[PDB]
């Protein structure tokens, strides 16, 4: 499952005759785009790779 | 002049070279909706905004 969500604040001038606004016109534009499952998992480092990286002298 | 009492030879050499520099660039590309939160005695706009992205892990 992957969800968009989206959150700002909107000019009403600046919507077009197509009730559209392009997201650069959104002052405080808020875009998260995430995924779970086996998928979502896949792109998560270790704990121990983790662990290492922050820790690591090198 | 005889048992080479004046026959003489003599060289010498000096050299150096030095050198330096330093260079620095940057660019940006972008678009940003701000919010103005303060206006100045010159009727001058103080303006702030800010964006967050999430795309998958981070």
């Amino acid at each position: 499952t992957e969800f968009i969500r989206f959150s700002g604040v909107v000019n009403p001038r600046t919507i077009s005759g197509s009730n559209s606004v392009p997201s650069t016109q959104v002052a405080d534009a808020r875009i998260e785009y995430v995924g779970n499952g086996y998928i979502n998992e896949a792109q998560n480092m270790g704990w121990l790779q983790r662990f290492f990286l922050n820790l690591s002298p090198m | 002049f005889g048992n080479s009492r004046a026959d003489m030879e003599a060289s010498g050499g000096n050299s150096f070279n030095g050198k330096g520099g330093a260079n620095a660039s940057n660019t940006f590309s972008g678009t940003l909706t701000v919010t103005v939160d303060q206006v100045l005695a010159n009727g001058n706009l103080h303006v702030v905004g800010e964006k967050q992205i999430a795309i998958n892990q981070g």
